[PDB]
């Protein structure tokens, strides 16, 4: 199975 | 030089999506939050391409907007892999501007500080245990201007504390481009 | 002194009991078996507080009977949070003792020996893989007549081999307080 | 998303 992006992580 | 975490997915959509290797999800960001079925760690895009640990990431492929993608770069001694980034997402551009001082995201998002101190290490400022950084190797490490430098390969620790950082330089990731 | 697991929710249970962050289950136990959409760690309620691992539980708040809890105490810097103890939750007590003789308990109830080997270092007497620790960090470090030393925070291994482990002393925990 | 409890380990 794949891997999956669940979620991000924004910079400024 | 702030950074907070975002869920796009609960446990339900990595199940389905790592299954039918589809992700109609929308790619925004930098550092991506990623996940297979038995561990979880961070995915940083750089110059186009998603990279992220081999240890993490193995020879899996990344669920896509049109299917399943396959490693466009490998190298399982650096311990970096790396997937053509999907039309349509954000990418970080790389330092060499000689600042030591370096700030990692983790993966809830806690700029923590980092002094280079060498060319794939970096003093850890606050001694933290390791437990703390479990789930954090794959993201970044920025110079002050917010720049790319490496991808956080692994924990220097010393029985207990992580005292110092390893990880792959940003030419590193050129050299294998 | 032996312990032993009990499941209380499927794939279903968790996935609802997540998105609305209520859970209408009564606590049983000290020491209670916790995950998120990508890991599945331990926690465990000393003196009114249900504490564990900071790199597991990020920020998030725990599901709850009046539904999500937001957490008390959080000393992020020694990897740590805690929740305020849902009703009935039968916490543990502090060390007294001052035995060095520890035993680290198991997401599956294994109840092995440890030795106080620092203010939060220990020693392990027959090293295991690091894959029979998976999962268990939130767990308890106890004392001979079963107290709360302290919460479990990961393995201290080399080469894939685990020989100590590095938790928090039930001391701080209450210092954060 | 709420951290779950799924079950316990019962201390004796
Ligand atoms: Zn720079
Ligand atoms: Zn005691």
């Amino acid at each position: 199975g794949s891997v999956v992006i669940v979620g991000r992580i924004i910079l400024s | 030089i702030t950074a907070y975490s975002q869920q796009t997915r609960g446990l339900l959509g990595c199940i389905i999506t790592s299954l039918t290797g589809r992700d109609k999800n929308q790619v925004e960001g930098e550092v991506q939050v990623v996940s297979t079925a038995t561990q979880s760690f961070l995915a940083t895009c750089v110059n186009g391409v998603c990279w992220t640990v081999y240890h993490g990431a193995g020879s899996k492929t990344l669920a896509g907007p049109k299917g399943p993608i396959t490693q466009m770069y490998t190298n399982v001694d650096q311990d970096l892999v790396g997937w053509q980034a999907p039309p349509g997402a954000r990418s970080l551009t790389p330092c060499t501007c000689g600042s030591s001082d370096l700030y990692l995201v983790t993966r809830h998002a806690d700029v923590i500080p980092v002094r280079r101190r060498g060319d794939s290490r970096g003093s850890l400022l606050s001694p933290r245990p390791v437990s703390y950084l479990k789930g954090s190797s794959g993201g970044p490490l920025l110079c002050p201007s917010g720049h790319a430098v490496g991808i956080f390969r692994a924990a220097v620790c010393t029985r207990g504390v992580a005292k110092a950082v390893d990880f792959v330089p940003v030419e590193s990731m050129e050299t294998t481009m």
